[PDB]
């Protein structure tokens, strides 16, 4: 519906919740958060929000489990739109988030 | 209207100069615009001109005139570039900022040819100055960018320093002219390059310092920035880090977001030497400001 | 021993918190090499010399090609060894941006060898952006004179 402010909204209010342990997680990033809303730039952020974001990351995702990385690379490969390491993906959100900031301040 | 109009000889030097000026001071500044762009009169017509004029070409008249100055260039060698000028101080003077837009714009193209034509530096820094004071009135912010940068042998870079402190370190002009600039480096970020050259930068970079004095965030935030578009992010770091140490006045919650920010920065660099921020001479670990951040 | 104590422990004190302003420091530590043994001296810098060609070079104006290109080869081993021991690594980085720095100082030779010698010795994160940042607003004011 191209209602794409509120779309966010209701995908953070669902991850936010701790039943989620970081498989259920893999999922929604590579579908969702990454490709449609972080990949484009059209939100102002500032140091907090983008700390905050910083926050769910570091806590609640990444692969512990050996399979789930190996397993996650595969799919990648297969549909690419991402970045294939994971700890390239570390990077790549970063710089996105800074974009995002930088524009707010200028 | 009674002789400027019934006794317009076309292309005489008379009615020419005669016309132009009556014009601009009925407040016709496009209509005397015109008039030059029938003539650009040093070359068309020479220096040879009026008796009277021939006074304002010297320095032999005493009275009013401001017109007095435009006669005065077309005794220099650098003549086309000279008159234009004058031109565009008469327009600014009489408030059609404009019309002196498009003048300094051909005076500017004519300054650079006339390179092989011995044209004073002197000359030219004032030239260009007036140039920039346009851009700026109207805030087209993009061109006051392209002429200071690209005119480093039209100028001094001490002149420079002066204007780009002035829109800088004043708040009518910083916000407007920060997000101006920052844009043409975000999209040259892209690329491969830097939009400025690493002269500019650091005149700047210098700027922005003056305003740091008792930490301040805000004054942190645009140097922040600043680091963050040149790419110069592990110093980015540094300047964030500072907020931190330099303030005991922070909550926890303010302390603990800039944290995770240095923290995260940091550990986006995998080398082994871009896996630490000085703090003065001291280096501070991603270890030990993890463990900040956890002490907290 | 006393080699040991400075490049395996705690990189030297005169090129991490030296003043840049006037290098006071700096060059303290040039002149108590004057003072521990001459009369032997190539028998026990290895670690300690890499810092008096690295000092001569700077602070007293030394700059020959050959000079400069003896210290860089050298400097590269000397890096691969002790940009993992902690202090130390932060120097090499200190000496790195002086080198850089002090080539203009003079008159860059701008030869295609020595624009490859910038390189092979170590940059940092704003370095590495702003050479390719500069060298096309060059080729502008180049074209900007009619």
């Amino acid at each position: 519906r191209e209602d794409w402010g509120q779309a966010l909204r209701l995908l953070l209010l669902l991850i936010e919740f701790p039943y989620l342990p970081k498989h259920y997680l893999v999922l929604l990033v590579a579908k969702f958060l990454y490709p449609i809303f972080l990949l484009d730039d059209k939100k102002l952020m500032d140091e907090d929000s983008v700390a905050t974001v910083i926050e769910v990351i570091e806590t609640k995702w990444d692969d512990a489990d050996e399979k789930s990385s190996n397993l996650y690379e595969t799919i990648i490969e297969a549909d690419k739109s991402l970045p294939s390491s994971m700890a390239t993906l570390l990077k790549n959100l970063r710089k996105k988030l800074n974009f995002k900031l930088c524009q707010a301040f200028m | 209207e009674n002789v400027e109009c019934p006794f317009y000889l076309r292309h005489n030097e008379v009615q020419e100069f005669m016309f132009a000026m009556t014009l601009f001071s009925c407040g016709n500044f496009d209509q005397s615009y015109e008039i030059f762009q029938l003539h650009d009169y040093p070359e068309a017509i020479n220096d040879k001109l009026p008796t009277f004029l021939e006074d304002l070409k010297s320095e032999n008249y005493h009275g009013d005139s401001i017109w007095k100055d435009l006669l005065c260039t077309f005794t220099v060698p650098y003549r086309h570039s000279a008159f234009y000028y004058q031109l565009s101080l008469l327009f600014d003077r009489n408030n059609s900022q404009e019309f002196a837009l498009k003048c300094i714009s051909k005076s500017a193209e004519y300054s650079l040819k006339e390179i092989q034509i011995e044209e004073l530096q002197d000359f030219k820094e004032k030239q260009h100055i007036h140039y920039l004071n346009l851009l700026i009135h109207f805030r087209m912010f993009e061109e006051v960018l392209d002429v200071l940068r690209l005119g480093h042998e039209c100028l001094s870079d001490t002149v420079r320093t002066n204007f780009l402190q002035l829109l800088l370190q004043e708040d009518i002009y910083s916000r407007d002219f920060f997000s101006t600039l920052l844009r043409l480096c975000n999209a040259h970020s892209d690329n491969g390059e830097l939009y400025l050259r690493t002269v500019d930068i650091k005149i700047v970079d210098s700027i922005l310092s003056q305003n740091l004095r008792s930490g301040d965030w805000e004054c942190f935030k645009k140097l922040y920035c600043f680091r963050m578009l040149n790419k110069s992010e592990r110093a980015a770091a540094e300047v964030l880090y500072q907020y931190i140490l330099m303030q005991a006045d922070l909550d926890v919650i303010r302390k603990r977001k800039c944290y995770l920010m240095v923290i995260n920065v940091l550990s986006s660099f995998d080398s082994a030497y871009d896996q630490w921020i000085l703090n003065g001479s001291k280096v501070v670990t991603l270890t030990d400001l993890r463990d900040e951040l956890r002490g907290l | 021993l006393a080699e040991m104590a400075i490049v395996t422990s705690l990189g030297p004190r005169l090129l991490l918190s030296n003043n840049p302003v006037q290098n006071n420091e700096l060059k303290t530590l040039r002149e108590i090499l004057n003072e521990f043994p001459d009369s032997e001296r190539d028998k026990w810098s290895v670690s300690i010399n890499v810092f008096e060609v690295y000092l001569k070079l700077v602070l007293d104006n030394v700059e020959t090609q050959e000079t400069i290109d003896s210290l860089i080869s050298g400097m590269k081993i000397f890096y691969d060894q002790y940009k993992h021991c902690r202090e130390v690594a932060a120097c090499c980085n200190v000496m790195s941006q002086e080198i850089v720095s002090k080539i203009l100082e003079k008159n860059n030779p701008s030869i295609g060898d020595s624009k490859a010698k910038l390189l092979e010795l170590p940059l940092g994160q704003p370095e590495k952006a702003y050479l390719r940042g500069e060298f096309a607003q060059d080729l502008m004011k180049c074209t900007y004179k009619i």
